[PDB]
DNA sequence: GACTTGTACTGGAACTCACGTGAACGAATGTTTTT
DNA sequence: AAAAACATTCGTTCACGTGAGTTCCAGTACAAGTCTAGTC
């Protein structure tokens, strides 16, 4: 996947979209607009690089380089943005209802065939290069050309090219009273027909419920960190990949503005002289180091050089059994070694094989890693990593190597005496029942990051000038209500047992 | 700002900065003039601002040295949220002591405040499960309550009007009782009231008794 | 295919934080 | 504060200048060892007494040295701050000697130097090492003494050998070192002494303090005795409200830095205020206008969209929490926590509060308990109020000696990176063949690290890089050195002994070609 | 005589890590004050 | 003589600013094939 990702949302204007099948439910069209508005907020965060788009059919008035009839693009195809998001909220309550009819008009005909051509020319317009093309359907009506065959056959056809070029479309279909029926005339208009769609559906497509769900993660295309060379001996060498599968997620930098304009400033920064105030070329200068009255002298050569030992790349060391590699002996967050192949022909094989052969003898290859020119090499170790999918064929670990840093003798510090002091049977069991109680399972991605949480939410919010901010649930605290409810009066006796009467564990 | 949005928040939070209504803009362009701040148009008050209009201006928008308008009542009016940290009789007393100071009772309304009145609107006196709703007494004192009248439903010792209907079966034991208790309440009858209310004046009671 | 996101294609859709649930 | 006196202690006579040729002659040695510790105590700029005592000098420069005993020993430095000038004298004005002497007296001249300089400061620790091929005659009526003045001052006491307690001898290359039946009758007696001396100071554990200087050039042994230990953090690990544990968290592992950092200085004046270095904002404009600090403000990017963000409204809608926290939040199977999902850069070995019976007991109920159920403690931990929360795991680790737990931070769902890699096992194209497979057992089985001992029925490591002092440091201080003893000299090239140390055994490197060979031959790889 | 396509090059933008610095901050040390 | 409060210290974390190696993709030069206007 290479390029960019480009959508449009195509919303219907017919009277259908505009009323309320009951009391305290919105109409399709605001359900339509709040699925935008959280799909828009939703990019921001993840990949505001995408591009979005509004396009609206069966208005009275039109905006279109086709100058076509009863269509209108809100938003070309572009990068998502607070301002698009406030121009689409602007319709999202009653008056924002009437302000859309009033400015934009209802109870026009249309045609697919025109709006399809509408999207086809918007997706040729955008110079990017896009991974995916993709269209959106807001409509709640099942046979928009009944009437007309002709226009329905032009549709279709559309439909087919649109298709066969390369365009992914997909229709949310909206609650309507008859019911909704893709099998009826949208059977062949969508890209892909699941088998399970084929009946009447009396609600609102399950699509909806995905689109309302705000995601706050920045999602990030694979990248290899760094392509390097494995070196079993000095001609044997292969190709390899570098990957973080694991990475701190950091909130975006701050940038400065101006404050009477709000705009991006320059920062410049320079070196002069404190007796001259010319200009000081990195030759100049020179590092210096002082050790009590001796002062060392170094140039910046000196100092890049003084931290090189070998090139870059993985000296490969003997195997080392995976027992020897301590749990706790944890320094630096590991990597995923991959082969490359597009260095060196036939390194696929033979890292397969070593990757087997590891596996079967249950070893770790020691190699010296050395990441970019000019630093100190270290010591890590490739243990083998099969591949791992859980049901209906789903990769969840991926095959290859997983390299950790081994910490040097410096790594280590070392602890104070203490007296270690057992514990009788009594309490390990009283304990081991309390943990029992306390028994929960444990996924990867069961807690989220509150403060980068918070972050983008104050930012959402100052963006979009929203009354407050959405104040985020904490996941990490320990909800200790739930704990005291569960342990009962356990507690109470495993410190009568073990904390003596006189104790107090607060000072 | 005249949208208290995040960023108006979030300014009210920080005591460094004076926000005004959208209206001081549009009211210095009209008279296209510098006029001053004023407690209406702000919402907020920074502690040196806070000190100057607390010296000129009142914990309202009501001032002391310039004086008000109905406009300007109406305003600060609007500002107090509510006050029921009393009780009816206080109240009572409270009004009966500003008209008293004022000299107010020459108002077309609440001149009957001072009296109480009692209606023989009940079967059985000092009864309160034998009602004769459905008839001229109840609506007479409905009304002598919206004039301002004080309708007590007990016979207490201090009531001092007493209305009876055309029924004068128990015109003896109203005497009884006012004979019995300390203060006399004179007894009056219900044209009375009826004559009254045209006038809007206190009319003698001894061609009524 | 199964389980993908509508709103980032090629990735898939991670199932919502739900801290810690006792059993 | 703390501090830490030591007295090196030089064989100097001329029998230790006897070498073998192929073989780095023990005098070389002995001065390697000895340069890295002054070097380690000056650039690390702590305040430990360095003092250099020799016996075997032809010269005798000693208090003690009056009354015709305890000859030829010289007190070349008295307790005092490690200098450039001790480094001269070890690198370039030290030389062999000509008679031989009884460490002994040395050992006597120590302990007087120590007693005689420790009355001027406080002094927390007290070290003596001793470096010697034990091969000259010496008297044992001064056994007891010695043993009761090292029992009354408590000062410990290393010992370096030529020899550890057949290819060629590389300096700390994780081989064998003086091959065996090259030890003398006198050097067996002086190993006897040593070992007794050793036993009787220590116990069995004291056996492991006679070293070795190839060993000592690659295992960091010289710091032992003198190295610090990190403060302690102290919280309260709270499973609910009520039940609550005082406990202290030391960083059992942390990355090491080097604490000196480099300053930018003219070349023709070396002044640090020559050089003055200055920010200046200017707008996107022809004019270039600039503005002041106090102009800027702080915003950030939502979109190709700019939206200000004041830094007291930052702080106004910080997300606060209260700090140190550390409370367990749950607890899991140790099989769903995985070793791959670890995060952050430090451990956390994580004891009860000092001197705390109730504590302890508790801490260690709660481990064993762990242990036993094979279980971890999912936990919320927090350095202080100004510190961003975290996730980790707490698992236990028991040993003979001390048991505690171990806190290693775990990732959050941002941090998680979803890649797919196409699948290798199914790979047609790059799946292998039998001979290949074999080859590659061949060449792994030819290379293994670690050796199964049948005497004790265990692994032993041959190559355990986790006691390798970290190479860069060395060199450094190396450099350093040179520039300041040779102003005007390029750089010389990495140690050997650092080459060395940072390679296999010379066995797995010679027993390993012809598998790798094959594995050449049979694997075809080319440059695309 | 111009266009249009495929190759290759170049440079901008984001990513990541190392280095150097400044400010908060919690707890231990040494000194001072009081009864 | 014994207990409590304040100045100072110091490792630790967070965050800013700079530099430098890598990957990816957008803009542009350059060779080169193709197609048109025009004629005969």
């Amino acid at each position: 996947y290479s390029g960019r990702d480009s959508l449009i949302f195509l919303v219907d204007a017919s009277k259908a979209m505009f009323e309320s099948q009951s009391e305290d439910e919105l109409t399709p069209f605001d359900m339509s607009i709040q699925c935008i508005q959280s799909v828009y907020i939703s990019k921001i965060i993840s990949s505001d690089r995408d591009l979005l788009a509004v396009v609206f059919y069966g208005t009275e008035k039109d905006k279109n380089s086709v100058n076509f009839k009863n269509i209108y693009v809100l938003q070309e195809l572009d990068n998502p943005g607070a301002k698009r998001i406030l121009e689409l909220d602007q319709f999202k309550g009653q008056q924002g209802q009437k302000r859309f009819q009033d400015m934009m008009g209802h109870g026009s005909d249309y045609s697919l065939s025109e709006v399809l051509w509408v999207c086809a020319n918007l997706f040729s317009d955008v110079q990017f290069k896009m991974s995916h093309k993709r269209i959106m359907l807001f409509t709640n009506e099942d046979n928009p050309h009944g009437n007309d065959s002709a226009k329905a056959s032009r549709a279709r056809t559309k439909a087919g090219d649109l298709r066969d070029t390369g365009i992914f479309l997909d229709l949310m279909h909206l609650k309507k009273p008859g019911g909704f029926d893709i099998s009826l005339f949208y059977r062949d208009i969508i890209s892909i027909a699941e088998d399970e769609d084929l009946r009447v559906h009396f609600e609102e497509s399950s699509k909806l419920e995905d689109l309302l769900r705000k995601v706050r993660a920045k999602e990030t295309r694979k990248r290899a960190l760094s392509r390097l060379k494995l070196k079993l001996n000095k001609d044997i060498v292969i190709s390899v990949g570098i990957y973080n599968l694991v990475q701190k997620a950091l909130k975006p930098p701050p940038i400065k503005l101006y404050r009477e304009t709000n705009e991006p400033v320059k920062t410049k920064t320079r070196t002069f002289n404190t007796s001259t105030g010319g200009l000081l070329l990195p030759s100049d200068t020179k590092r210096s180091q002082i050790y009590g009255s001796r002062q060392i002298i170094l140039e910046k050569e000196e100092t890049e050089e003084l931290k090189r030992f070998d090139d870059p790349g993985l000296m490969l060391m003997g195997f080392k059994p995976l027992v020897l590699l301590k749990k706790h002996h944890y320094l630096r967050p590991s990597l995923f070694v991959y082969p490359e192949e597009s260095l060196v022909i036939g390194s696929s094989t033979l890292f397969s094989a070593l990757l087997i052969k590891c596996l079967e003898k249950e070893v770790a290859a020691l190699c010296r890693y050395t990441p970019r020119r000019n630093i100190p090499p270290y010591f890590v170790a490739l243990v083998p990593q099969e591949e791992e999918l859980d049901d209906q064929k789903i990769q969840v670990t991926p095959p290859g190597f997983q390299l950790v840093f081994l910490p040097f003798a410096d790594d280590k510090r070392k602890m104070p005496f203490t007296e270690k002091i057992m514990a009788t049977p009594e309490q390990v069991g009283k304990m081991k029942a309390i943990v029992e109680k306390l028994r929960f399972t444990y996924r990867s991605d069961s807690f989220e990051n509150p403060v980068l949480q918070q972050h983008f939410r104050n930012l959402e919010a100052l963006a979009l000038d929203l009354m407050e901010p959405e104040q985020a649930v904490d996941l990490t605290l320990p909800k200790v209500e739930a704990m005291n409810k569960r342990l009962g009066s356990l507690v109470d006796e495993f410190k009568e047992l073990v904390y003596p009467p006189d104790y107090n564990p607060e000072g | 700002a005249g949208s208290e949005n995040i960023r108006v928040k979030n300014i009210i939070l920080s005591n460094k900065h004076d926000v005004v209504k959208p209206a001081w803009l549009l009211e210095c362009f009209k008279t296209k003039s510098f006029v001053p701040w004023q407690p209406r148009f702000m919402i907020h008050m920074c502690p040196s601002t806070k000190e100057h209009f607390a010296r000129e201006y009142d914990c309202y928008g009501d001032s002391y040295f310039i004086d008000t308008d109905l406009n300007q009542l109406k305003e600060v009016f609007s500002g107090i949220k509510n006050s029921n940290e009393q009780t009816p009789e206080e109240m009572a007393s409270l009004i009966a002591d500003l008209e008293y100071r004022y000299s107010w009772d020459c108002s077309p309304l609440s001149m009957f405040r001072r009296h109480t009145v009692y209606l023989d609107s009940y079967a059985v006196i000092n009864d309160l499960s034998t009602k004769n709703e459905g008839t001229r007494l109840a609506i007479k004192a409905l009304e002598l309550r919206f004039h301002g009248a004080k309708v007590v439903s007990c016979l207490a010792e201090g009531v001092s009007h007493v209305i009876i209907g055309e029924d004068h079966s128990r015109v003896a034991d109203f005497k009884a009782f006012r004979r019995t208790f300390k203060r006399k309440f004179k007894i009056l009858k219900e044209s009375w009231v009826t004559d009254s209310i045209d006038k809007c004046e206190l009319q003698e009671e001894n061609q009524y008794l | 295919c199964p389980g993908e996101s509508l709103i980032n294609p090629g990735f898939k859709s991670k199932k919502p934080a739900g801290g810690v649930d006792f059993d | 504060g703390n501090k830490a006196a030591v007295v090196l202690c030089m064989d100097v006579g001329f029998t230790m200048s006897n070498s073998i040729p192929g073989i780095e002659s023990p005098f070389e040695q002995a001065k390697k060892v000895i340069t890295m510790f002054v070097q380690r105590q000056v650039f690390a700029e702590n305040k430990d007494e360095i003092a250099l005592v020799l016996f075997g000098t032809d010269g005798t420069d000693n208090p003690l040295s009056g009354g015709d005993q305890y000859q030829n020993i010289t007190v070349h430095r008295h307790l005092m701050l490690p200098d450039f000038d001790l480094l001269e004298d070890i690198e370039s004005k030290i030389q062999p000697g000509s008679q031989q002497a009884d460490f002994l007296d040395a050992l006597i001249v120590s302990m007087d130097v120590i007693q005689h300089e420790t009355i001027g400061k406080k002094f927390e620790k007290r070290h003596i090492e001793i470096f010697t091929d034990l091969s000259s005659r010496f008297s044992k009526s001064q056994l007891d003494i010695i043993i009761h003045s090292l029992k009354k001052c408590d000062i410990s006491l290393q010992f370096f050998l030529p020899f550890s307690l057949d290819g060629p001898f590389r300096l700390g290359g994780h081989g064998p070192s003086f091959p065996l039946k090259g030890i003398t009758e006198q050097q067996k007696e002086g190993l006897e002494i040593v070992k007794m001396v050793m036993i009787s100071l220590e116990g069995e554990d004291g056996l492991d303090e006679i070293y070795s200087f190839s060993e000592s050039l690659r295992k960091l042994c010289v710091f032992k005795k003198i190295e610090r230990h990190s403060i302690h953090w102290p919280c309260r690990l709270t499973i609910g409200s009520n039940l609550s544990i005082r406990i202290a968290a030391y960083k059992s592992i942390l990355q090491e830095r080097v604490k000196k950092t480099w300053t930018v200085v003219d070349a023709k004046t070396l002044k640090k205020e020559d050089i003055q270095k200055e920010t200046v904002y200017c707008l996107n404009d022809d004019d270039e206008t600039e503005v002041l600090k106090e102009d800027i403000i702080q915003g950030f990017r939502y979109g190709s969209d700019i939206v200000p963000f004041s830094k007291v409204d930052e702080e106004q809608m910080k997300y606060k929490s209260e700090g140190k926290c550390f409370s367990v939040l749950g607890f899991c199977k140790s099989s769903q926590v995985q070793r791959r999902f670890f995060m952050g850069n430090q451990v956390l070995k994580v004891f009860a509060a000092r001197d705390d019976e109730a504590a302890a007991v508790a801490l260690s109920s709660l481990i064993h308990a762990l242990d036993d159920l094979d279980m971890v403690a999912i936990v919320r931990y927090a350095y202080d109020k100004r510190a961003n929360p975290q996730v980790g795991v707490a698992f236990p680790h028991i040993k003979h000696n001390y048991e505690c737990l171990v806190y290693v931070q775990l990732p959050f769902m941002e941090d998680l990176r979803q890649y797919m890699f196409s699948s290798l096992k199914n790979s047609k194209k790059y799946a292998p063949t039998e001979a290949q497979l074999n080859a590659v057992d061949a060449l792994i089985d030819s290379m293994s690290l670690a050796k199964k001992d049948e005497k004790t029925d265990t692994l032993e490591d041959l190559f355990p890089t986790t006691k390798i002092p970290n190479p860069r440091f060395q060199r450094l201080f190396q450099c350093l050195l040179h520039r300041a003893l040779h102003p005007r000299e390029p750089l010389p090239p990495i140690q050997q002994h650092i080459w060395n140390m940072l390679n296999p055994p010379a066995e797995v490197t010679t027993k390993s070609q012809i598998p790798l060979s094959k594995i050449k031959t049979l694997f075809p790889l080319i440059e695309a």
